[PDB]
């Protein structure tokens, strides 16, 4: 929020994991101790559309993030042309 | 353009992409490098070749500009490389930064995750009636 | 897999969970994968990578098709055999209404078994057998019983050519990858050698045999089983044993004749069926074509030829993967084998080929919308597998620059038009009808659209139609009537029952209809058009040929980013079609009998099973329940304790099925989650649920749930809303 | 008769309530979607994945909820009237041993008694109602074309848009020429409202111009 | 080479996105002010939708003696 | 001279659309458009105002007095102006309510010529309200006119027609 749609999970490790979903996602930014050390939720979200490509695979392992940001840009939706 | 004719990724016509909104406000463009002369699959639906040059095709919107890669990296090469071009100049530096691979360590950035509390038992629902003065602004 | 092989198990599998996709149906249990398994199982993406085999399938499971067809007809030569009907229907025509199923009277049944002819109690038929029959050179009941179990031979061994295949170690690639030879062959000699071989048995036996039954007589006063040999001395009436002539040529006598054909174009009287003196030439006529025609001719060359401008450079090339698709090759023909089916549906109605049909109205319009259904159920297909391939069927992008990479060239645009195409349709096409309620319900007629108020003046005529029905008088030979009796001009005198065809009138009333056809065969064709087309990638998503050619919907995000794909536009494209035929049939028949069908008397003053309403009251959209749906449908919800009642009977259910559609049409599906659970729960506390995962509806299965119920649902209600007002005064 | 309908609208408030009670007794979440609120009611969609998610926000059950809530007070109200209709300027065994089944509710009663009306705009003339019956199939319209809205999600819709937004710009004397606002296809919560808010009118409009329109001549 | 002819009059070629008629008619500020008060537009139309508009449906729904609906 | 043009997407690069084909910029179109507000902007919108007010005046009369609600008139006000002297009024401000989409407020005069123009970055607006008003007051002088050499021409007709 303005893009919050949780995806977190606990391992946060990205090996045959979770990769797919359009620039959105510039992470491995490993926390202090969490196995395989790659951590949180997002990078800068201000960027890109709204997937659950997001999570579709690698756990979130709660819920897994859809449209939930309201206040939506245009470059946030394809169309603004 | 032709008296300026500076050009890199053949393709030939197409009602594909970049229209009017792409001056008007903000642009977006993908690079690239390659070995010998092979011929492509396209964002916008059409299709043509490579060789080289900068290799630099300007593209509508950069979630249209990187699916050279979701295919354009099932074709060999480490290097492909968009920006954001405006109608004048920069902030916003797109693929530029610092490292770059999705999945490395050099800084954290921003992303966060938690926003107060985190996942555990939100039952609890929303809290205070939104108020100028109490940390709900995040 | 194994079990364990390669090469070294005969022992076959049976057991051990699984198989389809690797981190397959996984040990771990659930139930959306039985839903999976039928559906998709036929598809090719898995089984194996390599194209081999599933061309070494699909000429096998092919196969069950034709053996089945074949166990089918069967059943339907047995029945309008010994139970029979058609023996005695055949001596006393213009006279039955004939049979070949009967209940047995178990529990309610019986009142479905209601008098239809030659003295027995049974169901109805609009399936018009009793009248290919016509045919038999022969008549006989325990006859049939040949031609029947002549069905089961070709049957058991027209289904162990299937062993003959896959099962047996295969033929292989070169075999089909080469298809150098295979039109000819099909189209020289079967497309040829039968219509040939017809004809050698279409005047052979038939037309002597129908030649003087259009009279009188009880069969076996006829037409022995053998008789029709070396005997040409029968064939003495309906021409020469050539008198003096010698394998055609000139240099031949006429001083009066020139054999059987005699062209005729018209209908008999006595028997409206057109004439058979013809039936032979054209079948031969044909043949020679195919017979020389299926004489290419090995392929590329003819397409490696005209190219030109804007033309197409890839015309040249159009396809080594021709010979390497299928999916293709299967898409491309549903188009046509379903296009070409419904052109049936015309020339049949306003030109009979059976003895006894327009008399005979219910059994042969069930025929034209049936035929109907196919000629649109098999194009929306046509489009479907072409999104199957325009999504995948090669190994890469092999195919280069051509014909395609240019129409996709132009992609947001070849739909860009076909839109407004239809926008000023609809307009033109629809509010049209629009306009005269809410101003003949304003009402001051002066200002409809009327046949007769908006300026067209008592005449439509002057076209082409009536440069049909007086054809013959051009390069045309001739031959009394023209080639379709509902032709503009001339004649009257058809048949001593009831009616036949005659003229069929036009103007307003049938040059709207005409057109809100054309604007729903277009919007039908543009979501199929931009469906296939945008198959692959796209402006709302690029990354979108990831998956397959389904996919539910991308997600949330993009705004809507939900129907997109292309099963869906082959979901959405069904969706209309049900309209595009559920209209044509709801055009057809208010015409045929507003007009046509009705019947003869003294002064064969006319009396149509409808004096003409249509007139001033089809233009109104209302008269079209008015004149429609509340008027006939009478015979629907009167249909109660009779014979028929099955009709009625269904017309609640199907009339329900389709009203349970929108259940699975308009919801969600985390729904039936959350509430599948609930369910759940109560489940496990008696200890009675949780093994094999119980799970809501596959997205898009149950789309798949919609769509196949609304039309099996919003179909057979006609089906029923039909049959039922014509069997029965009409 | 009277014990059937009497049983149809109890499956009504009831089928129509295990969906209001359940989108009520988890607008919070479930095991599919667990924390599913600081929004709760209308999130409509979620990705796909999990098992498939969609119409499971608390609203969309709502949403859900009004099909019944237009089928139960559907029940009901078709039910008074066939009853009264017949207990008037006639019968009433009609009702009798002609609602203990289901064809023949629609065959006398929906088919007998509504003749009044249609034939009212009649290829002779306007008669008596008109405002009715034209009423009564713009009650079949706005109806039917709910379904849009409610088969088709903004997906195909936009796409299209995507190439009918190549015009304009690509075309002479329609160029320049802005919008203020940028052609879009509509959210992915408002089409299932707006297909019903459209569902509903024709519905409800219908019943309103065909029971006035047949209870008025009459008989009864 | 004659059929090398040296492009019979190459043109210049591209004529121009130069130019290839004058402009048009003089007919102009024989209309200068004339009809102004939308060449007063300084603040108006309102003004134009009451008046206008109470004149297209004033006058034009009323009438003397019917010739009714 | 050579295939069509020295061959050729668009002005120049294939990654804008357009294609260029012909009913997009063959010399036999392209000019059966350019004294008006096609590829450049000849004198201010004033003027263009009426011939476009007016072309588009003179018609929307068989329209509606030719497919009249009650048509073919005997009434000396149809065959002409009648009503529609309603819809350049309903759309004469369907106009001037949408130069409120054009504000950008000047003053310069420039329809007299300077040095071969190009308005340059001519495209996207670069004409501001105070030239949307000329025209659209063009428009009403136009619309409202252009309805009576219509309507005042008597009406010698051609007709039938089959
Ligand atoms: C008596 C014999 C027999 C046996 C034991 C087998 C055994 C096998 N066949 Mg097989 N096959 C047979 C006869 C037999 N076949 C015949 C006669 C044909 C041609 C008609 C085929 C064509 C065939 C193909 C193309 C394939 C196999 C394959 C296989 C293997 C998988 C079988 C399977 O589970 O399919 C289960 C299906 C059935 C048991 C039913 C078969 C369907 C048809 C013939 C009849 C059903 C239609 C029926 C009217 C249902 C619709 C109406 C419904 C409303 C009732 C297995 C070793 C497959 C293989 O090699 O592995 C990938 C391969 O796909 N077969
Ligand atoms: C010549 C053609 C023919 C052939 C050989 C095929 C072959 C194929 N099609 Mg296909 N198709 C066709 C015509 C054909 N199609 C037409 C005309 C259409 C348009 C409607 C389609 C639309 C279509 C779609 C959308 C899909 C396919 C797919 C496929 C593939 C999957 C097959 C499968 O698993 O069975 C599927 C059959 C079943 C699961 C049986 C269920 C049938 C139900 C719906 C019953 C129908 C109602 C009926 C009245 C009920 C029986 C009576 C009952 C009341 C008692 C296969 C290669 C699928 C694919 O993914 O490609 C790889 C994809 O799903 N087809
Ligand atoms: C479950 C629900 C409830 C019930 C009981 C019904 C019931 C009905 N709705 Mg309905 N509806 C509902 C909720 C319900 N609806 C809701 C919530 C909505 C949305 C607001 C609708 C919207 C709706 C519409 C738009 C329509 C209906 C219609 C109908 C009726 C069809 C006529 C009929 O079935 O005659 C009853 C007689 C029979 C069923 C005889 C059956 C005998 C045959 C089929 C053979 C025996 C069965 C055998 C197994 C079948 C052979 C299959 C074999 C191959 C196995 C039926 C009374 C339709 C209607 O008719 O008028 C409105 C109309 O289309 N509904
Ligand atoms: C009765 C229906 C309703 C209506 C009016 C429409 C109309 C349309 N559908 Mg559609 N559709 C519907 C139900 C409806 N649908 C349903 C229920 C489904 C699925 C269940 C679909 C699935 C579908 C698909 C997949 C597609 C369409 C498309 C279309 C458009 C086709 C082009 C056209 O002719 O439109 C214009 C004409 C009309 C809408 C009919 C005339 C309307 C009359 C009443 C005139 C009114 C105008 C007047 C000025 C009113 C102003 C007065 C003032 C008081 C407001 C059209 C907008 C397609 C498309 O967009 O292609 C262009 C696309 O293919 N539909
Ligand atoms: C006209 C229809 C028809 C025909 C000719 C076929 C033919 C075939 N189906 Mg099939 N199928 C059909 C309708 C049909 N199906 C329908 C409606 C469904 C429901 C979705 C299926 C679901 C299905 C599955 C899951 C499988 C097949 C398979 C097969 C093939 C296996 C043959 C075999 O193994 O032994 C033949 C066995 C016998 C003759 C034994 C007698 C069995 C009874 C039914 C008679 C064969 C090509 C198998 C396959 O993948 O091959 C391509 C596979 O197992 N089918
Ligand atoms: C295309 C058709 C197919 C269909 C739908 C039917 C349908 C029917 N057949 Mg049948 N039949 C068929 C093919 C078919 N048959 C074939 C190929 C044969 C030759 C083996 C038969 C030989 C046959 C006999 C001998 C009988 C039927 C009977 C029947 C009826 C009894 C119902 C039943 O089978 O189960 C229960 C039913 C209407 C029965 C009948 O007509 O009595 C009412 C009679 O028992 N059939
Ligand atoms: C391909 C076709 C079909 C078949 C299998 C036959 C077969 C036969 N025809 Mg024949 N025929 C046919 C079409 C056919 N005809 C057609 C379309 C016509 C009309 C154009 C005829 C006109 C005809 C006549 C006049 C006669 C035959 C005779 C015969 C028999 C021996 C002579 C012969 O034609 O071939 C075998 C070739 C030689 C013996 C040499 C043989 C049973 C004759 C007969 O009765 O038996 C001798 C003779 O009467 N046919
Ligand atoms: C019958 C009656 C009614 C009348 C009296 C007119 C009269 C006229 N129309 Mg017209 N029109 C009508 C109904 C009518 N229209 C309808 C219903 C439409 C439907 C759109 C039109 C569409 C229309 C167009 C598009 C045009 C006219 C034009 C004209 C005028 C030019 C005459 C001409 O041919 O150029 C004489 C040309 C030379 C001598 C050179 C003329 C004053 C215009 C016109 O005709 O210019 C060519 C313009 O073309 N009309
Ligand atoms: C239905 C609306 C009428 C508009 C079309 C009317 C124009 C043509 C006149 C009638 C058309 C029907 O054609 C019909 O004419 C006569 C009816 O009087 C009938 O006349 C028939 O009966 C008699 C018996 O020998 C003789 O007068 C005729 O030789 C014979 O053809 C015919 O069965 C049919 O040819
Ligand atoms: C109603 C509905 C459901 C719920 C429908 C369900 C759960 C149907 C599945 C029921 C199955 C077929 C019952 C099977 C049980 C029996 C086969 C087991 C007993 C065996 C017999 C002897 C009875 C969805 O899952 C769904 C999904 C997506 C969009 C719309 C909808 C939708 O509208
Ligand atoms: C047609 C259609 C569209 C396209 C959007 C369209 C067609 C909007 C078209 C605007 C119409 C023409 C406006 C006419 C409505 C008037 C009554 C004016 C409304 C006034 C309001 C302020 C009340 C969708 O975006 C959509 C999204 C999700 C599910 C289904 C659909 C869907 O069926
Ligand atoms: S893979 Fe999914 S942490 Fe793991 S769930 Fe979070 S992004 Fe990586
Ligand atoms: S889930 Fe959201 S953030 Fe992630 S890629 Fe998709 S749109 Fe971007």
């Amino acid at each position: 929020m303005s893009h919050s749609v949780k995806i977190y999970d606990t391992c946060i490790g990205c090996t045959q994991c979770v990769r797919a979903c359009p620039t959105d996602v510039l992470e491995m930014i490993p926390w202090g101790g969490c196995k395989a050390k790659q951590i949180a939720s997002a990078p800068r979200t201000e960027d890109c559309v709204g997937c659950k490509r997001c999570e579709s695979a690698c756990p979130t392992d709660f819920l897994s993030v859809r449209v939930y940001l309201w206040h939506e840009t245009t470059r946030s939706m394809g169309l603004a042309y | 353009e032709l008296d300026p004719n500076t050009p890199s990724p053949i393709f030939a016509g197409s009602t594909g992409g970049l229209l009017r909104k792409a001056q008007v406000e903000e642009f977006y463009v993908i690079t690239w490098e390659s070995p010998k002369e092979q011929i492509f699959e396209m964002p916008t639906g059409g299709a043509a070749i490579m060789r080289e040059g900068p290799n630099l095709l300007k593209l509508a919107r950069k979630e249209q500009c990187l699916a050279l890669g979701t295919r354009l990296r099932s074709k060999y090469k480490i290097k492909y490389q968009f920006y954001r071009v405006f109608p004048s100049g920069e902030v916003q530096y797109l693929h530029p930064k610092d490292g770059v691979y999705p999945e490395k360590v050099n800084p954290g950035r921003q992303g966060v995750g938690l926003n107060m509390r985190s996942i555990g038992k939100n039952v609890s629902p929303i809290e205070v009636k939104f108020t100028g003065k109490q940390p709900y602004d995040l | 897999l194994v079990d364990r092989d390669p090469i070294k198990t005969s022992f076959e599998q049976w057991a051990k969970p699984g198989h389809f996709s690797r981190t397959i149906a996984k040990g771990p249990d659930t139930t959306t994968w039985i839903w999976n398994l039928h559906a998709d199982a036929h598809d090719f993406d898995s089984h194996t990578s390599d194209l081999e085999e599933i061309s070494r399938k699909v000429f096998s499971a092919h196969f069950g098709q034709l053996s089945i067809i074949f166990l089918w007809l069967s059943g339907m030569y047995f029945h309008g055999a010994r139970f029979s009907n058609y023996e005695a229907w055949l001596n006393d025509p213009t006279h039955i209404g004939p049979s070949a199923q009967v209940v047995w009277p178990i529990v309610g049944q019986e009142i479905l078994n209601g008098d239809v002819g030659g003295g027995f109690r049974g169901i109805q038929i609009t399936s018009g057998f009793f009248q290919i029959w016509r045919a038999s050179g022969i008549t006989s009941e325990l006859q049939l019983y040949c031609t029947a179990i002549g069905a089961l031979v070709f049957a058991g061994l027209m289904l162990f050519a299937g062993w003959f295949h896959y099962h047996k170690a295969a033929p292989k690639l070169a075999w089909f990858q080469d298809v150098e030879s295979m039109l000819n062959h099909h189209l020289a000699g079967l497309l040829g050698l039968g219509s040939l071989s017809w004809a050698r048995h279409q005047v052979h036996v038939s037309l002597p045999i129908n030649q003087f039954l259009n009279a009188g007589v009880d069969p076996k006063e006829i037409p022995l089983p053998h008789e029709f040999i070396l005997n040409r001395d029968l064939l003495a009436q309906l021409y020469p044993s050539f008198a003096e002539g010698a394998t055609p040529f000139f240099t031949l006598n006429w001083s009066k004749y020139a054999d059987f054909l005699t062209f005729r174009g018209g209908l008999d009287p006595l028997t409206g069926g057109l004439w058979l003196t013809d039936i032979a030439h054209h079948h031969l006529a044909i043949a020679i074509l195919f017979l020389i025609a299926g004489h290419m001719y090995r392929i590329k060359d003819i397409l490696e030829a005209h190219k030109g401008p804007f033309t197409g450079q890839g015309h040249k090339g159009l396809y080594e993967i021709l010979t390497t698709s299928w999916h293709a090759q299967l898409s491309i023909n549903l188009a046509m084998l379903g296009s070409l089916t419904i052109v049936v549906a015309q020339h049949m109605y306003s030109m009979p080929p059976y003895p006894y049909l327009a008399t005979d109205y219910a059994t042969q319009l069930s025929l034209f919308t049936h035929h109907m259904w196919i000629g649109g159920f098999l194009i929306v297909g046509a489009a479907a597998h072409a999104a199957i391939f325009m999504v995948r069927d090669y190994d890469p992008t092999t195919r280069y620059n051509d014909l395609l990479d240019r129409v996709l060239r132009h992609r947001d645009a070849i739909i860009s038009h076909l839109n407004w195409v239809c926008i000023f349709l609809g307009f033109h096409s629809f509010g049209l009808y629009i306009h005269n309620d809410t101003m003949s319900a304003l009402g001051r007629p002066q200002d409809m659209f009327s046949d007769t108020a908006i300026q067209l003046q008592p005449v439509f005529a002057q076209w082409i139609q009536n440069t049909h029905a007086l054809a013959p008088g051009t390069t045309a030979p001739g031959a009394t009537a023209s080639t379709s009796l509902t032709w503009g001009g001339g004649d009257l005198v058809a048949v001593g029952n009831k009616v036949a065809l005659l003229p069929i009138p036009l103007g307003t009333a049938d040059f709207l209809v005409h057109h809100i056809h054309a604007f729903t065969i277009h919007v039908t064709v543009l979501i199929l058009l931009k469906g296939v087309l945008f198959a692959r990638s796209s402006r709302l998503i690029p990354d979108k040929a990831n998956l397959g050619f389904r996919f539910p919907c991308d997600g949330p995000g993009r705004g809507g980013t939900c129907q997109v794909s292309a099963w869906d536009h082959v979901f959405l494209g069904l969706f209309w079609m049900y309209n595009s035929i559920s209209v044509v049939i709801f055009h057809f028949s208010w015409k045929m009998q507003s007009d046509v069908w009705g019947t003869i008397n003294d002064q064969g003053v006319v009396t149509h099973i409808t004096a003409g309403n249509f007139a001033q009251s089809s233009i109104t959209i209302n008269g079209w329940l008015r004149d429609f749906l509340w008027a006939q449908a009478s015979q629907v919800i009167q249909s109660y304790g009779s014979s028929l009642s099955a009709y009625g009977l269904f017309f609640l259910g199907a009339h329900f099925v389709w009203a349970f559609s929108l259940m699975f049409l308009f919801s969600g599906r985390g729904y039936w989650q959350e509430l599948i659970e609930s369910i759940v729960w109560a489940h496990n506390k008696l200890k009675v649920a949780p093994a094999t995962q119980p799970r809501a509806l596959s997205i898009v299965q149950g789309r798949a749930v919609g769509v196949t119920h609304y039309l099996l649902g919003g179909i057979a209600t006609t089906w029923a809303f039909f049959l039922a007002r014509i069997i029965a005064v009409g | 008769g009277d014990f059937l309908v009497h049983h149809a609208i109890a499956l009504g408030l009831h089928t129509t309530t295990l969906i209001l009670v359940k989108g009520a007794l988890d607008a919070r979440g479930s095991k599919l979607m667990p924390d599913k609120k600081d929004f709760g009611y209308s999130f409509p969609c979620d990705g796909p994945g999990r098992g498939g998610t969609c119409d499971i926000s608390a609203w969309d059950d709502f949403y859900l909820a009004v099909f019944w809530m237009l089928n139960t007070i559907g029940w009901v109200t078709f039910y008074w009237h066939w009853k009264h209709i017949t207990l008037w300027r006639g019968n009433v065994s009609q009702f009798n041993e002609s609602s203990t089944y289901l064809m023949g509710w629609l065959r006398d009663y929906l088919w007998l008694n509504s003749s009044q009306l249609i034939n009212g705009i009649t290829p002779l003339v306007c008669n008596s109602l008109s405002v009715w019956a034209w009423m009564f199939l713009f009650g079949h319209l706005v109806w039917a074309t709910g379904f849009m809205f409610l088969i088709s999600w903004r997906g195909y819709w936009q796409e299209l848009i995507e190439t009918l937004a190549w015009a304009h710009e690509r075309t002479p004397l329609a160029n320049l020429i802005r919008w203020r606002d940028k052609p879009v296809a509509l959210s992915i919560v408002q089409a299932r409202l707006v297909g019903l808010v459209h569902f509903s009118v024709g519905y409800i409009f219908t019943y309103a111009a065909f029971l006035i329109a047949s209870t008025s001549g009459k008989f009864g | 080479d004659l059929e090398d002819i040296a492009n019979t009059t190459g043109q210049w070629d591209v004529y121009g996105s130069d130019a290839p008629s004058p402009y048009n008619s003089l007919q102009s500020k024989f209309f200068e002010t004339f009809a102004a008060p939308f060449t007063k537009r300084g603040l108006l139309l309102k003004f134009l939708i009451l008046g206008g508009g109470s004149l297209l449906t004033y006058v034009s729904a009323n009438a003397p003696q019917d010739v009714l609906p | 001279k050579p295939t069509y043009q020295v061959i050729q997407p668009l002005n120049g690069d294939p990654f804008i659309g357009g294609l260029e084909t012909p009913v997009t910029s063959s010399p036999l179109i392209a000019w059966y458009l350019s004294n008006l507000p096609a590829y450049r902007t000849a004198v201010n919108p004033l003027l263009r105002g009426v011939e476009v007010g007016l072309a588009h005046g003179f018609l929307l009369v068989g329209p509606f007095v030719k497919a009249g609600p009650l048509r073919n008139t005997e009434y000396a006000g149809a065959a002409g102006s009648l009503a529609a002297a309603g819809l350049v009024v309903i759309l004469s401000m369907c106009l001037t309510m949408y130069g409120i989409a054009s504000f950008k407020e000047g003053e310069p005069s420039i329809a007299p010529a300077l040095t071969l123009t190009g308005r340059k970055k001519q495209p996207d607006q670069l004409q501001s309200a105070d030239g949307w008003a000329k025209f659209t007051g063009g428009f009403f002088f136009g619309g409202v006119s252009g309805v009576t050499w219509a309507c005042f021409l008597m009406y010698v007709l051609d007709l039938p027609y089959y």
